[PDB]
């Protein structure tokens, strides 16, 4: 209503408040406990308001001297620290323990990041582990695992793209048209140089994010192609102009990594951005991350993370849930399947979990 | 009153292995002749090869001097020329380059001069339709501009030449060469934005004493003909008007079809057949040319009874055996209210 | 680290459950009280943990039956509203008797807040509020309010603006020509029609926010003038180019109304967009908030908000830190002053505590 | 060498109230001859009006016919073409508009006559200067081009001529004029960016053949002369020894100084002096022209050295009482890594 004589005052500030106060009040200077708890003889001197809160079955075990059984001392200080901190530095070793317990103890998050890294990494009442170990079954003991460039296509070629077995090929001896080899397509309405050709298999459609004009001017426009109809239609636009950029789908998402963007008004220069079209919300953001290599890269994903390599043998994963980065240590391209770095200089699996990396052009997608 | 122009050999001249344009679309589109009882009421003839002093009347002499001698050799001599007349690359050298053009020029200033004697009343030559080449360089595969041509050559007869082109591509060379004069009205239907030409936008229109002497109409993707041909009929209608003219040149690309190979556009069977049939109606002399068409069957098959349509006999659907000759018309991304303003910025632009 | 052996795992999460449970499981469920306290006889089961966090009144007094008196019972379940759930719908009513238990109470966000109330409806360890009154100084019993579009100016006017008392005026022969009317300065090396002339005195200078070009294309650029060196400097551009649009000042921040926009690739259609321009930090960013109203509409600036009005008798506030709007009822020009309604169309101080108007055409900026 | 061409009575037509070209700045640019030595040692001469038959061998007879009818009256009539041709609003109509540019145009004509019959070497004739008007329009005060004419007179004679443009605004019509030839090398170094030309970009260059037969310049504001002779001297250095030419034109903006009104560089009194200086070295013949200028004091000022550095002899500082002759040289935007980019992207063009 009306300021000058009454309105609702909500913050946003209140939230971070009565986190920050709490997380400070409790792991030191321990105070207002109430409540003693009994993990294998230790004594913990945790404060009943902040438990029940999140975890239901404290709600439970508290509503009108305990013993709580079958826990670890170390996972239970990990889950303690977590509802009082929010903040765990997990680890590999004590994965499982930290899981089982946690999706008895109604700790949505924590259950979903737990299943999240056993999927990652490789019972309860949840779809995404099931169908992750699902998923594994083609090494229990039908399709080319990434397509190079056996045809020939003298076409001169400009971009490519997979939609699971079906490389539908821009070229031709004009860029427009556009060359199917599955196991021809509706002409491209656009005059597109480095256009990044996504492919996002959830509103299942080929998309054309970013390219070069033939007046040598970056392409700000984002144009689709339905597949079951041949249909090139067009979609929301971008929000900064880029050309050559990699581009990699996640769960619907499109991620636009890097490329060339307008320099002092009148050319290109290698940028370092990140940007998201929600292929569903038909949405365009640029996300303040910003990658520690640029030029011109080239990403893959893997599992629920993205690794970019740009310029040498330094590899950049990529969180997008997480904005973190892991910056691993080792001009190339990654390509994730069942990881493998090619050199496009050819004058090699790779393992992530120890970053050791085994030994055994124009676009290698 | 037809009397139709048709090059002997015109389909004789390569263009290149899985190259964009072909010199076989003008071929068999009149290669129904065998059972093609039109003939037997037409009046065929044959063009006159053009000379290169007739082309040099808008054409700079070192070019002309330059085009009668490339072939599939003499390239690295002229390779510092080539490349100041933009050949080679986009719009290539073929045998025989100074030849197909030539004689496609001859059937249309041959087809003017008829016109230009009142013989008679329209005249087809489906071998003109390169509106794209410019004074001194040659783009989107058009070496030798047909229309300019023309349109000089009517140019002292008649004092005021309609120019219509409905092919995808932009006109721009054929307003180009007329841009600052007042004497010629150019009109081209073409989709804007980020395509071929780069040019004919809405703003670019005039220059000098031709200011207002053009008209473009941006489109976009999906168009379908029970929308074409309602937003493209009053643009004639209020032009002829506004202009009381002489004669008109009926630019009729083949590639502004549905399925077309570079053809974004989706128009039905009777949907085309509005250019050749309400240009009709004004009752002016004309010129008719075809310009760029792809996907040889369709671009031949649609071509088939253009002709019919501009002499006003129907062909039955069941063509010979020289399958059908009929076609659909995805999204529509032209939205009522802007192909509607477009119409109204043109109806307001025609008025001053 | 590496993702598939150890990482740290921050949530944004944790604090909106850590609020949320928190406000669900004490105003209803009573709950873990373990406190009781006395409001004028009422008993509050008033929860510890809660408190302290936020109060360090609180904490002092719980560090090892109540009295706290000089407390009216309202308004302490106003406070407790507020420490349990962060929202409360305050009132002019009970302003003064929320205010100063709340700086006695270490209340740093209401303590805030009531100084910015009552320096907008017209003692403590706060600047804001002594400034705010001493302010209020004119009327405790130099320069015009407003510059209407006296002088003749016969060149023609495109844009106007106001640094204190010296009426920049762009205009002339040819736009770039500006005139000053204190009491000349450097031509504007830019080519710009309908272009947005904020006036921020926080880091002295006048910007040219937005407009058109002579080749009918909407200018997103921003270039600034430096007052005491008449230096036409250039700063970061804006995100979305708008012509036209209204322009108000709020400490420091430039806020860019509405205005029209790029609409079918060739035409312009009226926009009802909001942006902002830290001439501190030199970025531009688009907030989500969208007007009621677009068109062409005429901003003011009056306390710590900002009135604007767009077509017709309906004016719309806006305050940039609560991000709502209060759509009061009643082409017109606000112009706030000491508010005041101008019609366009010639063919009247307002007061905004009780909606209620008193009656007493280029530019009027 | 000098043969110095004053009209006697050019700075007698008036713009307009307030407007920003002022016919005034030649007249106070020559006039501290009241104890101006270097007139002893310079050829005073006075120019030929020049005819509508001369002026006519590129602008279209329409516009000349049309250019000699206007006056303080006479507008009603021609409003329906006073809109086809630019007049009115940007470019006023003020008395003798068709006198003013033709003496203009007829100096300019006479010192291209001069250089044509091997008499001097170099010729001054600061009332030219008028590079934007086109063959069939008008812009940027600018109705007749004398830099065009000028360069048709040349064309004969010499076969490789330059221009050489130093004022902000780019040279349109004095490149459009000679776009697609290969005859002329056109120079500019202007602003680029939503400024008044629209045109001159890094990227428009040459026109079929004359394709690459331009160079374009675009700074930005507050250039300083320590850059911008660095900057603006191998440029000539380089264009002259890859050429292989006869003749050079050089139009001299005044406004391109400090404290102009819609001047945005800044440069210093002895900054200027590389543009009318440097060029001498290189020998070959020469015309000398004078652009755009406001702030009548500085561009005055500025101007009465220019004759100085043209003919070699050093003019005192302290000059006659007809306050200095010294000026300053804010920000510059110009980044070091920005205009040697545009320097290098001129070098590979030319090499092309
Ligand atoms: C009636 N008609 N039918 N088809 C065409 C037609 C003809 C040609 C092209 C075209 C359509 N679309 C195209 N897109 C591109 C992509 C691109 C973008 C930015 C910068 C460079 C290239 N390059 C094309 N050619 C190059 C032009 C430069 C030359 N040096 C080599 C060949 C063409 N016209
Ligand atoms: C060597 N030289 N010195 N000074 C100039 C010069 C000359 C003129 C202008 C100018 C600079 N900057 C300008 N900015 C604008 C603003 C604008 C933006 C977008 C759309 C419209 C106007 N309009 C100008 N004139 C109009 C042109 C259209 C006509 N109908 C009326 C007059 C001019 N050239
Ligand atoms: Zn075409
Ligand atoms: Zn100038």
């Amino acid at each position: 209503e009306n300021y000058f004589v009454n309105y609702t005052f909500k913050d946003r500030s209140h939230s971070g408040r009565v986190a920050q106060g709490i997380m400070k009040l409790c792991l030191e200077e321990e105070l207002f406990a109430d409540v003693t708890i009994s993990v294998e003889g230790r004594e913990f001197q945790l404060h009943r308001l902040v438990l029940s809160a999140q975890s239901c079955f404290f709600r439970s075990m508290f509503t009108s001297v305990i013993v709580l059984q079958d826990v670890s001392e170390s996972v239970f200080q990990l889950l303690v620290d977590y509802i009082y901190h929010g903040t765990v530095k997990l680890r590999a070793e004590e994965l499982q323990e930290i899981y089982e317990v946690s999706d008895m103890y109604q700790l949505t998050s924590l259950f979903e990041e737990c299943s999240r890294f056993l999927a990652r990494t490789v019972r309860h009442s949840d779809p995404e582990l099931y169908t992750a170990a699902k998923h594994c079954a083609k090494t229990h003991l039908e399709n080319v695992h990434i397509y190079l460039i056996q045809n020939s296509l003298c076409h001169q070629i400009t971009a490519a793209c997979k939609h699971g077995g079906d490389l539908y090929v821009v070229g031709g001896s004009i860029p427009r048209r556009m060359w199917k080899c599955n196991n021809w397509c509706a002409p491209l309405p656009r005059d597109r140089l480095q256009h990044t050709l996504v492919s996002v298999p959830g509103k299942d459609a080929i998309y054309s994010l970013g390219g070069k004009t033939l007046q040598d001017t970056l392409s700000n426009a984002v144009i689709y192609y339905r597949v079951g109809d041949n249909v090139w239609t067009e979609t929301t636009q971008l929000e900064v102009a880029v050309s050559g950029a990699a581009g990699a789908n996640l769960n619907g998402i499109i991620y636009l990594l890097g490329g060339e963007e307008n320099d002092l008004d009148f050319f290109t220069k290698p940028s370092r951005l990140i940007q998201c079209f929600d292929t569903e919300t038909d949405k365009c953001h640029v996300k303040p991350y910003v990658l520690p290599f640029a030029g011109r890269m080239h990403a893959a994903v893997h599992k629920d993370l993205v690794f970019i390599v740009a310029e040498g043998d330094s590899l950049v994963c990529y969180n997008p849930l997480l904005d973190s980065f892991t910056r691993l240590c080792l001009l190339w391209k990654i390509a994730s399947c069942n990881i493998y770095v090619f050199r496009d200089r050819y004058k090699y699996k790779l393992d992530p979990a120890t970053s050791a990396v085994t030994v055994t052009l124009q676009f290698v997608l | 009153k037809v009397c139709y122009y048709y090059d002997g050999d015109i389909g004789n001249y390569y263009y290149g292995q899985g190259h964009p344009m072909k010199p076989h679309r003008i071929r068999m589109t009149h290669n129904l002749l065998l059972n093609y009882g039109l003939y037997r009421k037409m009046e065929i003839y044959r063009p006159h090869k053009a000379t290169a002093e007739e082309m040099t009347k808008y054409h700079s002499d070192e070019y002309i001097k330059f085009l009668r001698s490339i072939r599939p050799d003499n390239m690295s001599e002229y390779s510092k020329q080539m490349q100041r007349f933009n050949v080679g690359e986009d719009c290539p050298v073929f045998d025989g380059l100074f030849e197909f053009c030539q004689l496609s020029t001859g059937g249309s200033v041959a087809g003017a001069v008829k016109l230009n004697r009142q013989q008679t009343d329209m005249a087809v030559n489906w071998a003109g339709g390169l509106h794209h080449a410019k004074k001194s360089e040659a783009s989107g595969f058009c070496y030798v501009n047909d229309i300019v041509l023309a349109i000089l050559e009517l140019l002292k007869y008649h004092q005021r030449v309609l120019y219509i082109d409905i092919d995808i591509h932009h006109g721009d060379g054929v307003e180009e060469a007329f841009y600052t004069t007042d004497r010629v009205m150019t009109v081209s239907f073409h989709k804007y934005g980020e395509y071929f030409p780069g040019t004919g936008d809405l703003r670019d229109i005039g220059a000098g004493k031709g200011k207002y002497y053009a008209v473009n109409f941006p489109m976009r993707d999906g168009i379908d003909d029970e929308s074409y041909g309602q937003i493209f009929k009053p643009i004639i209608s209020k032009v002829m008007e506004m202009y009381q003219p002489s004669a008109v040149v009926l630019q009729c690309g083949a590639d502004s079809l549905s399925g077309d190979r570079l053809g974004c556009f989706n128009l039905t069977v009777k949907g085309h057949a509005k250019c050749v049939e309400v240009v009709k109606t004004f009752n002016l002399p004309l010129l008719m040319l075809g310009g760029g068409g792809y996907t040889i069957r369709n671009v031949a098959r649609c071509w088939t009874y253009e002709t019919a349509v501009a002499l006003d006999c129907e062909i039955p659907n069941e063509l010979p055996y020289n399958f059908k000759l009929h076609i659909s018309p995805m999204t529509n991304q032209n939205t009522p209210e802007y192909m509607e303003k477009i119409k109204q910025r043109l109806f307001e632009n025609l008025r001053m």
